[PDB]
């Protein structure tokens, strides 16, 4: 149980898909975006959570915790679901239902 | 547990804990199976959830 | 959206 | 989060905890409005699970939280388990969340928004601090 009782937060940089491909290579698809490899990492229990960046003083959902290293290596980039690529599917679901 | 698809260099990050017969709690099936291949068969599941 | 009432300290 | 830091109580108001009936957190999530939550498709959320909003300290129970029920789950039809691509699921709450300073929505980008490399962003959650 290396599960923290209180909510954690970590600051990390967005990687360019190519620099990310230097680690994951073939794994990286277009509905994906990397972040991290800077000494911090998302681990088990973090999935589904937010990767937010500022946009005009408003925190914006840029990614969703998805996958990464099997041992949560802080020097490897974590892979998140790229929201801009999925935001239209969301708009249609929201509008429809 | 089906661990034939392992080892795997990458795992998803959901928390669905498994207790190994080694008295260690694995965050999910991906990291439990990964450890089952290290031990080369010697690691088994003692039960689901935290140890 | 995106403007917490309690501001985060990063 | 490995090498994270404790967050200020209530500073990330859209952060939710996905738990089973018995109270076990398995995944995180984000509120995008009062009736919808966005999370990962690999989380495998069902209608018997619960969305806990306004939560900070999981070991406490003096914090006033909201346990919301799921009316429907919308997994992205193009989700591939092989690649973990299109990993997103929308949760349609049966009971709407009440917004306040500790519970509120996150913004969503537009399909054209671009977030450059080297941009410092933030990630939050209750995941393992070590493995």
């Amino acid at each position: 149980a290396n599960t923290p009782d209180r909510l954690q937060q970590a600051s990390l940089p967005l990687l360019s898909n190519t620099n990310c491909k230097k680690y994951w290579g073939t794994k990286i698809k277009d509905a994906m975006i990397c972040a991290g490899a800077s000494g911090v990492s998302s681990c088990m229990g973090d999935s589904g959570g937010p990767l937010v960046c500022k946009k005009n003083g408003a925190w914006t959902l840029v990614g969703i915790v998805s996958w990464g290293s099997s041992t949560c290596s802080t020097s490897t980039p974590g892979v998140y679901a790229r929201v801009t690529a999925l935001v239209n599917w969301v708009q249609q679901t929201l509008a429809a239902n | 547990v089906d661990c034939s698809e392992y080892p795997k260099p990458a795992c998803t990050k959901e928390y669905r804990p498994l207790c190994g017969s080694d008295n260690k709690t694995y965050g999910n099936k991906c990291n439990f199976c990964n450890a089952v291949v290290e031990s080369n068969g010697t690691l088994t599941l003692s039960h689901f959830g935290k140890c | 959206c995106g403007v917490p009432a309690i501001q985060p300290v990063l | 989060i490995v090498n994270g830091e404790e967050a200020v109580p209530g500073s990330w108001p859209w952060q939710v905890s996905l738990q089973d009936k018995t109270g076990f957190h398995f995944c995180g999530g984000s509120l995008i409005n009062e009736n919808w939550v966005v999370t990962a498709a690999h989380c495998g959320v069902t209608t018997s699970d619960v969305v806990v909003a306004g939560e900070f300290d999981q070991g406490s129970s003096s914090e006033k939280i909201q346990k919301l029920k799921i009316a429907k789950v919308f997994k992205n039809s193009k989700y591939n388990s092989l690649t973990i691509n299109n990993d997103i699921t929308l949760l349609k709450l049966s009971t709407a969340a009440s917004f306040s300073q500790t519970v509120s929505a996150v913004c969503l980008p537009s399909a054209s928004d671009d977030f450059a490399a080297g941009t410092t962003c933030v990630t939050t959650g209750w995941g393992l601090t070590r493995y």
